[PDB]
């Protein structure tokens, strides 16, 4: 979830926000499907969405 | 167990690659039909449990 | 309980209107089946909109 | 050089379709 | 007994600081005056409630900051001032920080210990 160095901890670029919003409107409430597509942690992209 | 989980991972991956099988117009037909049913049945939605709920 | 259901089902059949009368060539059909894969084929995206109609 | 073999150091011892868009927007 | 009618100075006696008395109308107030007579009268009259089937925001407050161990549903009345998240602008901040009481009342035993000392030295 967190300590893994492959996890990306930083601000979201504009592309990642476009992609995250689009996908979240595509597959509502599914975070474990979306999270690998944008390359971020499910909890993280959740927090960023809210 | 191991086989089943393999073919499972297969079916998930094929459901993502091949997209939803329900197509579209069909899904609209389902949603619409259900809507009509709940309509004629006067079903009121189930709300969120309030903080104060005696049960 | 399930067996009582069986009883409701039998007497439910026997109480139907003119159920056993073959005089005019009437034909009764019992059909039993499964939905095969039902759980496995539920679509989450659809299931969300279906639940939004309820709760 | 070609037959250099990577050491087998042991650890024991994704794309998406666009039809999802059409569906979801449809619903 | 305790049901004896009250006066506006007696009314100002109970509630704490910072609240206003309202008339909305003079008319709704006349409804409140007829309400007694209409508690008998309008209860004997036509009334009912119903619901329609239609598709559908939800605010609420626990005590968030970092942790803030939990509040019983009644204790809110006492600790409500802690619930609001307005912060960082005198005495009002001493009452606000004094909610460490809540940490003494409810929480884990360590929270009770450390809280207890912290309030001793203050």
């Amino acid at each position: 979830e967190w300590l893994d160095p492959s996890i990306k901890k930083t601000e979201w670029s504009r592309e990642e926000e476009e992609k995250l919003l689009h996908l979240a409107k595509l597959m509502p409430t599914q975070w474990r499907t979306i999270a690998p597509i944008i390359g971020r942690t499910a909890a993280q992209c959740l927090e960023h969405y809210e | 167990t191991r086989l089943y989980l393999k073919a499972e991972q297969e079916r998930q991956h094929n459901y993502l690659k091949d997209g939803p099988y329900i197509t579209a117009e069909e899904a609209v037909a389902v949603y619409t039909t259900t809507v009509h049913w709940l309509e004629s049945r006067r079903f009121s939605p189930i709300p969120f449990p309030p903080l104060s709920y005696k049960h | 309980p399930p067996p009582l259901l069986v009883y409701k089902w039998c007497q439910g059949i026997n109480n139907l209107q003119d159920v056993w009368e073959t005089s005019e060539g009437e034909c009764n059909v019992m059909l039993e089946s499964r939905f095969e894969k039902m759980y496995e084929k539920i679509d989450l995206t659809l299931l969300n909109r279906l639940l939004r109609l309820i709760v | 050089q070609e037959w250099k073999i990577p050491p087998c150091i042991s650890n024991w011892k994704v794309h998406i379709n666009e039809n999802f868009a059409k569906l979801a927007e449809a619903l | 007994e305790r049901n004896r009618p009250l006066s506006d100075e007696e009314l100002d006696a109970m509630f704490p600081e910072g609240y206003k008395v309202l008339p909305p109308p003079a008319g709704y107030v006349p409804i409140r005056t007829p309400a007694r007579k209409l508690t008998a009268t309008p209860t004997p009259l036509g009334g009912m409630t119903g619901f329609h089937m239609q598709t559908e925001m939800k605010s609420v407050n626990d005590q968030p900051s970092g942790n803030l161990p939990f509040l019983k549903p009644d204790d809110i009345q006492y600790f409500d001032k802690l619930l609001v998240d307005v912060d960082e602008s005198e005495e009002q901040k001493e009452r606000k920080i004094m909610k460490l009481l809540l940490k003494i009342k409810n929480g884990t035993p360590p929270m009770r210990k450390a809280a207890l000392r912290q309030i001793t030295d203050k």
